[PDB]
RNA sequence: CCCGCCGCCUGGGGAGUACGGCCGCAAGGCUGAAACUUAAAGGAAUUGGCGGGGGAGCACUACAAGGGGUGGAGCGUGCGGUUU
RNA sequence: GAGCCCGGGCUCCGUGAGGGGGGAGAAGUCGUAACAAGGUAACCGUAGGGGAACCUACGGCUCGAUCACCUCCU
RNA sequence: UGGAGGUGAUUUAAAUGC
């Protein structure tokens, strides 16, 4: 007998065995219970505005060096200090402290920091409701206070 | 003909004060601030930096007063040059 | 290894099982 | 009381200068005891070398600032 | 190779730990996570290098045996350093 | 027959000095633990001791050691 | 020709290296 119960009447022990080993599946599990929703804050959300507390620089991995720009923003309702990275080459520059600045996620919500950086679970999007993308191109437009 | 190499743009000479480990440095700067520092990697397989020494600083654009690089470790002889033309001190090489 | 480890988790539990016992 | 100590740096094997820890009354101070209190201050390897303290690597100031916290007098202590 | 049942597993490390409960005189046992982090953890065999691993065989930049000598001095020379 | 209130008990949310560990950074220090019999084979459960890696006792196991010595088996 | 035990065992050879 190769696991399992063949037999008319047995399917509960069938039926309760897989759903017994399911929770071995941390992706299941987590989903199930809702674990995922509930630690890395957001409320499980798609992105979220926060303000700006401050500009730092943090430094890159194991082979590598490089100053990555990430902001500190608190978000706002989540009440959460988030430390973050920031796409583009000159960018620490458009973002103001003390400007809204939406946060995403980047590259898998498992934790998963890209291989360079370490925390950053995180991404920033935009300044004073405009993003970064359209501020490392001159002409799209040009940011305020 | 001498030549020595000198600190450009925001770049401050320091003192190596303490060795903390793991290609980080304590510096006193000629800003009177000192800075914790790392060593890199690319420096670290060329020279052995030890306290006492004289170094260029290249502070961190963030956390300026607090943060920087060493990038260049001089030799005796370079600091004498140094002293010599005023670049450094006695008072500030002893501390 | 498996030595050091037993020890080593014997003596964290009871150094903190000391600190819960007072 | 007095007591007094003479700590210095002292020929030791791989890493540079050992430290060396002299002048207590072997009568009334464990060396053992001290120097395993000693020994996990500086987290270096040591022993109890006849009348003295024997620790690897150089911790003078370590050591010193040490026997101050325990309750030996600071101008009995000098560091060479 | 088939047929019947039962236990257990579901990448690593965190951790066989925390908490809770149960058991145990005590020492402990039984049960048993999560936050976080990683592009590996691993297994077998192949080759090579290696071992204060074993056998066989040579060598004269080998060692023994042996003859001479360097290291002591003065000088010649090239260098390290210092000086310029 | 509601809300309301009062005294006590229990639980949960926002937040706090202090405290624990992880994956790390790999230029300081101590040692050589394992991986070669790693230079005292190694692991293993249990117990004590040591700053640390770890050592030792007792029992087990080979995922065990290198010839040698003795014994068996296609 | 290839496999399993039982016991002598050898201290004359030294820690570390990004």
């Amino acid at each position: 007998g190769k696991k399992a119960p063949n037999g008319e009447f047995a399917g509960r022990k069938l039926k309760l065995k897989r759903k017994k080993f399911r929770w071995s599946d941390i992706r299941y599990k987590r989903r199930v219970l809702r674990l995922k929703e509930k630690s890395d804050p957001l409320e499980g959300a798609p992105q979220a505005r926060g303000i700006v507390l401050e500009k730092i620089a943090v430094e890159a991995k194991q082979p590598n060096s490089g100053m990555r720009k990430a902001v500190r923003v608190q978000l706002i309702k989540n009440g959460k200090v988030v430390t973050a990275f920031c796409p583009g080459d000159g960018a620490i520059k458009f973002i103001d402290e003390h400007d809204e600045v939406i946060i995403e996620g980047i590259g898998g919500p498992k934790g998963g920091s890209m291989g360079d950086i370490p925390g950053i679970r995180y991404k920033v999007v935009k300044v004073n409701r405009v993003s970064l993308k359209e501020l490392v191109k001159g002409r799209k437009e040009k940011p305020r206070r | 003909v001498i030549r020595v190499p000198l600190p450009e743009g925001n770049q401050l000479f320091g003192v190596v004060e303490q060795a903390l480990g793991a290609g980080w440095m304590d510096v006193r700067c000629e800003d009177g601030k000192i800075r914790r520092c790392r060593i890199p990697g690319k420096l670290r397989r060329r020279v052995w930096i030890r306290v006492g020494d004289l170094v260029i600083v290249q502070p961190w654009p963030v956390q300026s007063d607090k943060r920087g690089d060493i990038v260049y470790r001089y030799t005796q002889t370079q600091v004498d040059w140094l002293l010599r033309k005023g670049k450094i001190t006695q008072e500030f090489l002893t501390g | 290894m498996r030595w050091k480890w037993i020890k080593k988790r014997i003596r964290r539990l009871k150094r903190q099982r000391k600190k819960e016992r007072g | 009381e007095e007591q007094k100590i003479k700590i210095y740096v002292t020929k030791r094997r791989f890493g540079k200068l050992m430290t060396i820890i002299e002048g207590f009354d072997t009568s009334v101070i464990d060396l053992k005891e001290l120097a395993k209190k000693l020994k996990d201050i500086c987290a270096c390897g040591g022993t109890v070398k006849d009348n003295t303290i024997e620790l690897q690597g150089d911790h003078r100031k370590k050591v010193a600032e040490e026997l101050v916290k325990m309750g030996f007098s600071r101008d009995s202590i000098e560091i060479r």
